[PDB]
Parts: C-alpha cells; sequence; structure tokens
C-alpha cells in the first residue's frame, strides 16, 4: 500500500490499522492525521491508552507500538503530523514542522528548524528543541511542560478564550497571568484552585482577549496582550512589548525596552537602569496615553500621532523641569539628573505634539 | 524452518557479549524475532522482539540497556548484546519465530532455536579432584563444566546415578556418581582441562 | 530601595475594639501591598494580599485599604486570638521589602496585682558555686513594673537580669522573673536579700526577702 | 499479564487423566493465549495455540479451553512421554508474559529411600577439606528431609525413566514418606 | 500545603551551611520558592527566590554571591547553601512558597524558624537547678515552683513539665544573654499547694547543640 501525494498541499488522513504503509507527500506543505479514525475495539483492549510513535526524522510512524511492530507507516516529505485521541510520542525532523498532539498526554519534540507545537487536551510535554517554536495551548485546566529549547520561542494562548463555553475557569477576572521570571503560566483560575503550565526558555509571550498579566524575565522578550485591559512588565533585558487592544499597562523596567500601547488609552513606562545607557522607546498609538518618566530613567522617547490630549506623568516637581527644543524634538529634563524625555518631530506638528505633563 | 544460535559463551564477569541467531527456510523479513531467558532450573523471561525489516525494537523494561537486538538481513542473521554482565545473567538464551505479517496473527513462538548457554563467572579453567551395597566417585573441584562419568569403560550402565553438578560457594563445580552393586560382587573425563581420571 | 514603615511598632487594644495598622511605602508600589500576622510563638501567616484581598481560612474582620503609598490593615472586632506581630510587604519590585512590624497587645479590662515569689540560690548550685537569687512576678496588668533588689538593707543593681514573657494568650496578663546573680563567696558573705515591686495596682512596693540564716 | 499457574508439581499415574490451570490477573483473549512444553535440556517447543488449538505432532490427547481470566490444559491419558514443565503464555498486551510452569511428573506407589554414608577420603583428607557424602536411592515421591546446618548442598536427579524414582545426595537422619520413621545411617 | 525547614545550627564566622525544605501538599514544580528570615530585631527580609524550574534566581544586595538557593523537583526539597557567613547573617531563617498575582509577589504559606547562629563562641550544655517550692514561694492555695536553665550557648534550650503532663500555669521565661556570653533562663509553673506533698514535679530540659536532656526533679522544702 503506497500512496504518493500532489505539489500541492496535501492531508492523509491515516488509520491505526496493522499493515505497512508508504506514504510520500511530494511538494508542497503535507499532513499526515491519526485523530480522525476511530480506534478500533481491539486496539483498545489491547493496546489501552498507548497511541502511536511518530519520528518524522527517522521517517516511521509506529502504530502500534511494542506489540506489533510490523504496523508502520514510512513516511518522507511529510511535514506536519497530527497525533492520535490517546497517549503519542511525536518526534519532527529538522525542518519546520506542525506537531499535534490532540486528546491524551502526549510527548512532541520538534528537533530542528522553526516548529509549531499544540499539544492539544491532556497532560503534554513540549520540547521545541532548536529554532524558533510556538507553542499553541489550548482551552483546559489540565498541566503542561513546555521547553522552548535554544532560539526564541513563543508560547500562544489565543485559543484559551473562545466563542462559545469556555471549560477552564477564569474567576479573577484574567485571561492568563504569566511569569516567565518564575517560570510558570497561570492559564485558569477558581477559587480556591490555580492551574499553571511548566514553561521553559521561552521568550516571547502571546495573550488572551481577556485582562492578561505578562511578566518577563532576564532575556530579551516579546510579550502581546492583545485584546483586554492588559498588565505587562518586561523585567530585565531589551522588551518588546504590546498592548493591543484595551487599556493597557506596559512596564519596560530595565534594559533598552520598546512599548507599543496599540488601540486605547494605555499607559507606557520605560523604566530606569539597573546598574546612561538606557534609552526606551515609547509609542502610545492612537487613544489618550499616559508616559511615566522619573529620575533615573535615562533618556526616553515618546513617538505620538493624532494630536490627542495625551499626558505625561513625571516624578518630580514642576519647578524641576526644564524644556529645550532640539531639532524638531521637545527634550523635557529633570534639573539636577542626566534624565530627559523626548517627544519625537514634537515641534514639526500639532499631532507629534503633548502638551499635558502631571508632576509630582 | 530453523533457528541457528550461537555457541556456548564463557566470559569473564565485566565484558560484554553478541549471541547470533541465523534464520533459515522461511521469509526472514516477514517474521518476528523474540528473545527469552532462562536461568537454570528457572522459568521464561521475555527480553524483547525486533523487526528484522526495518530493524524496530521493544524490550522487557527490566532489560532496557542490558540487552541489545540487530538483524542483518543480507545474512538472515539477529544479534543480542548483553551488557554489564552480572552472575545474575548466567542463563541459557533463546530465540523464536514470532508475529507474522499476514491476516492470520496469534502472538505465539512456533519455531525455537536450541538457545545459547551464556555463563559468566571469575573463575579460571580448573582440573577435577577425584575423591545390598553401593559405591561410588566425587568430583569435588572443577569450574569449566561439564564432565562426563563412566563406570568400568561403559560396560557398567546398571544402577548408576550420575548427579547435576552443583555450584559450590567458591564458583567451582561438585558431583557425585553412584552404582549400587550386589553384596556378594570409575572414568572422569574433563574437557576443558585435558585431566582424565580413571579410579 | 523601597522602604516599607509602619509608623507603630507597638500598640494596645481593647476586645471588641476597631484596630487599625498603617503601612507606608517610599514609593508607589502599585496596591501591590501584602499584610502577614506573626504569633508569639513565631508562625507566620498570610493575612492579606493585594491591598484587599483575603486570604482563604481568613476571618472575614481582617480587611485591607490604601493606594499609591499609604495602606492600612484593619480589624474590625480585635478578638483575644489576635495578639500577633503584624508585618507589611511589597510585592512590586526586589528586593521585596518588609515593614518593621506592629506587635498587637490586648488593653486589659482590669489591672492585675503581682503575686511575688522568691527562691533562694538552690542547694544544687550553691554546691556546684554558683549563687543566683530568683524572683518570681506572676499574673499582673500592666506589664510596667520596677524591681529593686537590696542585700542587707543596700540596693544592688549589677548582676540583676530581668525577663519577661509574652501577654497570656487567655488572661492578658503578664509575669516576670528578675535573677540577682552572684558570686558564690559574696552571697554566703550576707544574710538578707530583699525583693520589691513596684506596680500601677499598689502605691506601696512589695517586698519580699528571706534571710539566709533562716530556713 | 501476570499468568499464574497451578499446581506448581503435578504428579499423574498412566492413563490418568490431568488437568493444570493458569489463571490471568487480567481478562486476556483466547486467540492470545498458548502453551509451551519443555524438557530438560531442550527448547520450549509451541504446544497449544490459542487456548485450543494442537501444534504440530502434538497427540490428541491434549487440549485446552478457557475463556477471560481462566484458563486449562488437559490430557485425557497420562503417558510417560508427557512428562515435562508447561508454560502458559499470553500476547493479548505488550509485553508479553509467561507463567511460572506446572512440571508434570509420572506418580507411583511410594518407594522408601535406601541410606549410605561415604565418610571423606584419606586421599581427600590430604588436603585438609572434609566432604562427608549422604546418599538417597531410588525413592518415590521426591519430598524428602535430609540433617546432619550450612555445610552441606542437596542434589537430586531427575525422575528416572524405568522406574519413576528419585536419588538425592547431600554432602545422616533421613525423613520419607515411604520411611515409618526416620532412618539414619 | 506544608514545609518542613532544617538544618539551623551554630557556625563560626566565615563558615558554611546547608538548610533544606521538604515541601508536601500541593504541586512543588508549579511554584516559586523563597526564603526569607528574621533578625534578632523581630525584622524580616526576603533572602532567595528561585524559579519552579530552578533556572533562576534572586538574591537581596545583602546575600548576593554568599547564599545559594536550590531546589529538587524530583525531592520536594528547597536548599539554602550559604557561604561566608557574618554576624549579621544570625537569624531565624523560614521558607515559604511565592506566588504572584495580578503582577505583584506574595508569600502564601510559610514554613517554621530554623536559627542560624554565627559566633565563634563554643557549644556549652546548661546546668540545670531546682527552684524549690517553700513559703516564701506559697501564698493563697498557690506554689511556685520550677528550674533554672544556667549559663548555656547557643540557642534554644526548650523546656517541659512532666514529659508534658503538666502544661497549665507554666512560665518559661526567653533567655537572657548575660555578661559571660552565655544564656540563662528559669521555667517557673504555678500549682496547687495541697499537690506538693502528692504530686512529684519534673522539668525535662534539652539543649539539642550539645546534646543535653536533663529531668530535674523539684522536691519541697521543708522546715
Ligand atoms: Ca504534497
Ligand atoms: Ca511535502
Ligand atoms: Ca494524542
Ligand atoms: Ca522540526
Ligand atoms: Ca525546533
Ligand atoms: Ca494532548
Ligand atoms: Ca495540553
Ligand atoms: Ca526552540
Ligand atoms: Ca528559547
Ligand atoms: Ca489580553
Ligand atoms: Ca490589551
Ligand atoms: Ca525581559
Ligand atoms: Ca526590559
Ligand atoms: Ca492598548
Ligand atoms: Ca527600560
Ligand atoms: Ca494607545
Ligand atoms: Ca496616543
Ligand atoms: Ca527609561
Ligand atoms: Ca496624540
Amino acid at each position: 500500500n503506497t500512496v504518493i501525494g500532489g505539489a500541492g498541499d496535501d492531508v492523509f488522513l491515516q488509520d491505526l490499522g496493522v499493515w505497512s504503509n508508504q506514504l510520500d507527500g511530494g511538494a508542497g506543505v503535507d499532513t499526515v492525521k491519526y485523530n480522525v479514525h476511530q480506534p478500533s475495539e481491539e486496539r483498545l483492549e489491547r493496546m489501552g491508552d498507548t497511541g502511536i510513535h511518530a519520528d518524522l526524522q527517522k521517517g516511521t510512524v509506529e502504530k502500534w507500538p511494542a506489540l506489533n511492530l510490523f504496523s508502520v507507516d514510512h513516511v518522507k516529505n511529510i511535514e506536519n503530523l497530527h497525533g492520535s485521541r490517546l497517549n503519542d510520542r511525536i518526534a519532527g525532523d529538522d525542518q519546520d514542522n506542525e506537531l499535534w498532539g490532540h486528546d491524551g498526554n502526549d510527548t512532541i519534540r520538534g528537533r530542528g528548524g522553526d516548529d509549531i507545537l499544540r499539544g492539544g487536551l491532556g497532560l503534554d510535554t513540549l520540547y521545541g528543541e532548536d529554532g524558533n517554536d510556538i507553542f499553541l495551548q489550548d482551552d483546559e485546566t489540565v498541566s503542561d511542560d513546555i521547553d522552548g529549547g535554544a532560539g526564541l520561542d513563543t508560547v500562544d494562548y489565543s485559543a484559551m478564550i473562545h466563542p462559545g463555553r469556555i471549560v477552564a475557569p477564569h474567576e479573577y477576572g484574567f485571561g492568563i497571568e504569566a511569569d516567565l521570571s518564575r517560570e510558570w503560566v497561570r492559564k485558569a483560575s477558581a477559587l480556591g484552585v490555580d492551574y499553571y503550565d511548566n514553561v521553559r526558555n521561552v521568550e516571547n509571550v502571546i495573550g488572551t482577549s481577556m485582562k492578561d498579566v505578562l511578566i518577563g524575565d532576564a532575556q530579551a522578550n516579546t510579550l502581546m496582550g492583545q485584546g483586554g485591559d492588559d498588565t505587562v512588565r518586561g523585567g530585565d533585558g531589551d522588551d518588546l512589548l504590546f498592548g493591543g487592544d484595551g487599556n493597557d499597562m506596559l512596564y519596560g523596567d530595565a534594559g533598552n525596552d520598546t512599548l507599543y500601547g496599540g488601540l486605547g488609552d494605555d499607559t507606557l513606562e520605560g523604566g530606569a537602569g539597573n546598574d546612561a545607557r538606557e534609552h526606551d522607546v515609547l509609542r502610545g498609538g492612537d487613544g489618550v496615553d499616559t508616559y511615566l518618566f522619573g529620575v533615573g530613567y535615562g533618556h526616553d522617547t515618546i513617538y505620538e500621532s493624532g494630536g490627542g490630549h495625551d499626558t505625561i506623568r513625571i516624578n518630580a516637581g514642576a519647578d524641576q523641569l526644564w524644556f529645550a527644543r532640539q531639532g524638531n524634538d521637545l527634550e523635557i529634563r529633570i534639573l539636577g539628573t542626566d534624565d530627559a524625555l523626548t517627544v519625537h518631530d514634537w515641534y514639526r506638528d500639532a499631532d507629534h505634539r503633548v502638551e499635558i505633563i502631571h508632576a509630582a | 524452518v530453523q533457528l541457528q544460535q550461537s555457541g556456548a559463551e564463557l566470559v569473564r564477569p565485566g565484558t560484554s557479549v553478541k549471541v547470533s541467531c541465523k534464520a533459515s527456510g522461511y521469509a526472514f523479513t516477514n517474521y518476528l524475532i523474540e528473545w527469552v531467558k532462562q536461568r537454570p532450573g528457572q522459568g521464561l523471561e521475555w527480553i524483547g522482539v525486533i523487526n528484522p525489516g526495518i530493524g524496530n525494537t521493544n524490550y522487557n523494561e527490566k532489560f532496557k540497556g542490558k540487552a541489545t537486538l540487530t538483524a542483518d538481513k543480507s545474512s538472515s542473521t539477529v544479534y543480542m548484546q548483553l551488557s554489564s554482565l552480572t552472575s545474575d545473567d548466567s542463563a541459557v538464551y533463546f530465540c523464536a519465530r514470532g508475529l507474522n505479517y499476514g491476516s492470520s496473527q496469534h502472538w505465539y513462538f512456533d519455531v525455537w532455536g536450541a538457545g545459547t548457554s551464556v555463563t559468566v563467572s571469575s573463575r579460571s579453567t580448573k582440573g577435577p579432584s577425584v575423591f545390598t551395597a553401593a559405591l561410588g566417585c566425587l568430583v569435588k573441584d572443577y569450574f569449566p563444566e561439564p564432565v562426563t562419568v563412566s563406570w568400568n569403560s561403559g560396560a557398567l550402565t546398571s544402577g548408576v546415578h550420575t548427579f547435576p553438578a552443583v555450584l559450590q560457594s567458591s564458583g567451582l563445580y561438585s558431583l557425585s556418581s553412584v552404582v549400587t552393586v550386589p553384596s556378594s560382587s570409575c572414568n572422569v573425563n574433563h574437557k576443558p582441562s585435558n585431566t582424565k581420571v580413571d579410579k | 530601595d523601597i522602604q516599607m514603615i509602619q509608623s507603630t511598632s507597638s500598640l494596645s487594644a481593647s476586645l471588641g475594639d476597631r484596630v487599625t495598622i498603617s503601612c507606608r511605602a517610599s514609593q508607589d508600589i502599585s496596591n501591590y501591598l501584602n499584610w502577614y500576622q506573626q504569633k508569639p510563638d513565631g508562625t507566620v501567616k498570610l493575612l492579606i494580599y493585594y491591598t484587599s484581598r483575603l486570604h482563604s481560612g481568613v476571618p472575614s474582620r481582617f480587611s485591607g485599604s490604601g493606594s499609591g503609598t499609604d495602606y492600612s490593615l484593619t480589624i474590625s472586632n480585635l478578638e483575644q486570638e489576635d495578639i500577633a506581630t503584624y508585618f507589611c510587604q511589597q510585592g512590586n519590585t526586589l528586593p521585596y521589602t518588609f515593614g518593621g512590624g506592629t506587635k498587637l497587645e490586648i488593653k486589659r479590662t482590669a489591672d492585675a496585682a503581682p503575686t511575688v515569689s522568691i527562691f533562694p540560690p538552690s542547694s544544687e548550685q550553691l554546691t556546684s558555686g554558683g549563687a543566683s537569687v530568683v524572683c518570681f512576678l506572676n499574673n499582673f496588668y500592666p506589664k510596667d513594673i520596677n524591681v529593686k533588689w537590696k542585700i542587707d538593707g543596700s540596693e544592688r543593681q549589677n548582676g540583676v537580669l530581668n525577663s519577661w514573657t509574652d501577654q497570656d494568650s487567655k488572661d492578658s496578663t503578664y509575669s516576670m522573673s528578675s535573677t540577682l546573680t552572684l558570686t558564690k563567696d559574696e552571697y554566703e558573705r550576707h544574710n538578707s536579700y530583699t525583693c520589691e515591686a513596684t506596680h500601677k495596682t499598689s502605691t506601696s512596693p512589695i517586698v519580699k526577702s528571706f534571710n539566709r540564716n533562716e530556713c | 499479564i501476570v499468568m499464574t499457574q497451578s499446581p506448581a508439581i503435578l504428579s499423574a499415574s498412566l492413563g490418568e487423566r490431568v488437568t493444570m490451570t493458569c489463571t490471568a490477573s487480567s481478562s486476556v483473549s483466547s486467540s492470545y493465549l498458548h502453551w509451551y512444553q519443555q524438557k530438560p535440556g531442550s527448547s520450549p517447543k509451541l504446544w497449544i495455540y490459542s487456548t485450543s488449538n494442537l501444534a504440530s505432532g502434538v497427540p490428541a490427547r491434549f487440549s485446552g479451553s478457557g475463556s477471560g481470566t481462566s484458563y486449562s490444559l488437559t490430557i485425557s491419558s497420562m503417558e510417560a512421554e508427557d512428562a515435562a514443565t508447561y508454560y502458559c503464555h499470553q500476547y493479548h498486551r505488550s509485553p508479553p508474559t509467561f507463567g511460572a510452569g506446572t512440571k508434570l511428573e509420572i506418580k507411583r506407589t511410594v518407594a522408601a529411600p535406601s541410606v549410605f554414608i561415604f565418610p571423606p577420603s584419606d586421599e581427600q583428607l590430604k588436603s585438609g577439606t572434609a566432604s562427608v557424602v549422604c546418599l538417597l536411592n531410588n525413592f518415590y515421591p521426591r519430598e524428602a528431609k535430609v540433617q546432619w546446618s550450612g555445610n552441606s548442598q542437596e542434589s537430586v536427579t531427575e525422575q528416572d525413566s524405568k522406574d519413576s524414582t528419585y536419588s538425592l545426595s547431600s554432602t545422616c537422619e533421613v525423613t520419607h514418606q515411604g520411611l515409618s520413621s526416620p532412618v539414619t545411617k | 500545603v506544608n514545609l518542613v525547614e532544617s538544618g539551623g545550627d551554630l557556625v563560626k564566622p566565615g563558615g558554611s551551611l546547608k538548610l533544606s525544605c521538604a515541601a508536601s501538599g500541593f504541586t512543588f514544580s508549579s511554584y516559586g520558592m523563597s526564603w526569607v528570615r528574621q533578625t534578632p530585631d523581630k525584622r524580616l527580609e526576603w533572602v532567595a527566590t528561585i524559579s519552579s524550574g530552578g533556572t533562576y534566581t534572586y538574591y537581596p544586595d545583602s546575600v548576593k554571591g554568599r547564599f545559594t538557593i536550590s531546589r529538587d523537583n524530583a525531592k520536594n526539597t528547597l536548599y539554602l547553601q550559604m557561604s561566608s557567613l557574618k554576624s549579621e547573617d544570625t537569624a531565624m531563617y523560614y521558607c515559604a512558597r511565592e506566588i504572584m498575582r495580578g503582577g505583584g509577589y506574595y508569600f502564601d504559606y510559610w514554613s517554621q524558624g530554623t536559627t542560624l547562629t554565627v559566633s565563634s563562641r563554643s557549644t556549652k550544655g546548661p546546668s540545670v537547678f531546682p527552684l524549690a517550692p517553700s513559703s516564701k514561694s506559697t501564698s493563697g492555695g498557690t506554689a511556685a515552683l520550677g528550674c533554672l536553665v544556667k549559663d548555656y550557648f547557643p540557642e534554644p534550650v526548650t523546656v517541659s513539665w512532666n514529659s508534658g503532663a503538666l502544661t497549665s500555669g507554666v512560665h518559661t521565661f526567653p533567655a537572657v544573654l548575660q555578661s559571660s556570653g552565655l544564656y540563662s533562663l528559669s521555667s517557673v509553673v504555678t500549682v496547687p499547694s495541697s499537690s506538693l506533698g502528692t504530686q512529684t514535679y519534673i522539668c525535662n530540659v534539652n539543649h539539642k547543640p550539645s546534646n543535653t536532656k536533663v529531668d530535674k526533679k523539684v522536691e519541697p522544702k521543708s522546715c
């Protein structure tokens, strides 16, 4: 039994039968799926919860691990694999793989390349390994164990909040509460019980459409709050902070950070150096945005547009403030300090201007 | 259809060993090969199974890291490594033909090899010492089993009860051979020592 | 670093009273303010996190409020089990600094007169070469008490060790030990030893004496 | 999944009907339950496969039945050539497991042992070693008791193909079913 | 949820010590854990936090370079290795579970305290002397008696009465540092005067640093 795919994107629905099959996806991005076929009654009796043992690098999918070593799907030029509703052991190749575990407690390792791992429902152990890998998480209270490996990796919690009924609770008003500095993510919360993922070596977090708390670690992080009024703290390192829609609060902390308030009325604070080399970029975007500045913050630059009622809050008395034009920029210095807040192109036109300052 | 296994192996405690299991008389890549361990006077313990077509393997959890199976399709032969040998590994190792790649599958072991004797020990080759009614002999100390005991050049074979050898605490072997004789009215041979004693 | 200042180090309040403990941060801590209770036996328990959120199992008479730099812990109906030291803590930025703590004691609704006992040096201690005269003042309130030692009528100050028990968790009274330590030779050169206690409950001091030569 | 066979030793006279059982800790399918026969010095041979099917060359007096957790092997008429150890084997789930085995022996009229002692040889005592040998000859049943502690090693022969007796040696009070009272020698 | 601390001891200045914390009742590997210490002035100070996977460790400036927090998730244990210890490190050391909520951190569950004493003074076991009841300690149907636990180092000692059968009316005072550098305390119990002739009173003293176990029987003074 042989199957050769075309030059386009092909999808092969593979059963858990006992025969040996040859699969060649050919050109294009091709997927084998093992979650559409209903596992037979004899296999459920003799295999139990054990699913498939798949190795794209070895080019074999074992459909009856241990019990029937003949029952092997030999694959080549297949980039993506979807597991069974049972406990699977899935390993990609050095190419970009999409590896879905679906139901059951699956162990998935992507090997090299930029892989997309989705454990699905169940107690999943996910290794991104080399490359820039993405972990797609799902609406569930069961814990997952994520290791990004080397490279710039991303855990994505968009699917926590979806249309229809949501299984996992979110009774504190938050979608997820992610702390890369402590290596866990609170994916769900109820009165008197919390549900955590173990996340290690992952640099980036994508939030939900509800309020999220995203806290980075010492590395360069990219945190995207998405919808809802989010709270984002980058920690040390040069971070990239995205508020998205809603009224967000973005804190770059130490390092040279870049803050994108996005739509809505956002509060942007570049932070202060932990120890001169502290330059933060604050782009509040559209809406009425508030920029925080103080002693020890260094040299931060605001980029504004739309010419609204954006405000600046400086932790210093009004008589400590010193305004100077620099080219086309307005430069607000705190007397006695080397700290300076620059509004980019303030003198070019009204759209770039910020004209309200709250002082201490 | 037969499975030819390797010969008896006597090796030092810390070493490793390969045993072979050559197949013949059937489509080699259409039957799984399984391996079973049997200690002297003990039951049957499953080691693991190999698919000779692809090299796929599965092991008993208690033999993972100790046993390793490989197959050579050109020679129709299956091998097994034993690593970090221990006195608890001295046993007889069988290879058996298992699952068929076909429509009728029942997972029985229909053809068994003769077995490869693996005895691991720190002792070296040593020669035996020899010490109505009933008379007998006594073979006190020898390590490389076995010995053959005959009485009066084999002309006497009635009433003879040669006992199975026993492993004494020192690492060598001993046994006793006895003949029942009328009240009115002994050749030992050890090959690895080249010692023949008549008394 | 961020400094947490609790202006009150110790306070006393009555049962059923409303008690407020204040905390002040040197910077804005964005409501990340927590309160901890340390019972006299040393065990530490979390009462409130995030300014006003009550930990599981915490009685509802505990409450928290504040913002920016000013924060308050409030006990609405003071109960006898609430004798403890209360610490605030900011969880905003490293290092996670604690306030100095506020020891809370019960303001008893009645004073209690001390009962005074005196123990001469043990025969075992004298045999071993030491001498300690122990004065035991028991079940009194308020805690303030003065003890004066006299040896043959002359006041002795050096070598006096004073110790107080924590406020009795049930009686709300205090106990005290005053130990006069002497060289064994000096103790056996004098005869009269007096412990004098002055307490609010009497204008005349309590005099407890023994004579070394009188059994 | 965990195979338990009963009994450990099964004694049967010639012509007697024999039944040994094999139970599993969990339900196994009849298709994946097999029996093997092993005699000393030989490899196991497939005897009954899939609960009730005889392998090649197996006499028709053998049969097997069972389902779920309870399986059995039956001989309708004991023969001397049947004396061996029988292992049941499940491959319903991996890993496959064997039973402990049932040793089928020939039952015989009770035969008392013959006891003999052998003092250490003067040839042996030249090396400073003393080994005393006690011999039990042509006895049935196999169960015996030999005491002289910790300074002896026992050894018993196979069941004799002719008179179905055993012979035991210990290197001497002997207790046996044929002896109305322990015999000392 | 349970945290059991251990390892406190006396160490000379510049020495090392490792504390342990056994966790139970929760998924240990999902939580950041912390150590907090309390100095003799009752002030509390955070000294270490470790991430749930052990990758990140955080320290205040006062212990950086000297303290190492570590964890064995397989053994549900948290450790704090200390080196180059100074007198300022003398404290009660607690292990606590760290929680983050809404962007801020707190410690929701604590162990009890373990005592670290940094001093060059040598360990000394106490002498236990009976404070006999007498007419000078008896008034109004109540008699006071006790035990003097004198001249020991370091802290602490534990005192019980009649092997824990007498827990009411017990006044075990805080130890006082004498000018000799050694500690001393008394435990005084109030009993009915009627019981002095028919009830035996024994104080039990434990000084684990010196492995001192003493049961002193306190007899009434008769005239
Ligand atoms: Ca294709
Ligand atoms: Ca392809
Ligand atoms: Ca799965
Ligand atoms: Ca890959
Ligand atoms: Ca990868
Ligand atoms: Ca899954
Ligand atoms: Ca999952
Ligand atoms: Ca990676
Ligand atoms: Ca990474
Ligand atoms: Ca969000
Ligand atoms: Ca947002
Ligand atoms: Ca960061
Ligand atoms: Ca940063
Ligand atoms: Ca926004
Ligand atoms: Ca910054
Ligand atoms: Ca905005
Ligand atoms: Ca704006
Ligand atoms: Ca800055
Ligand atoms: Ca604007």
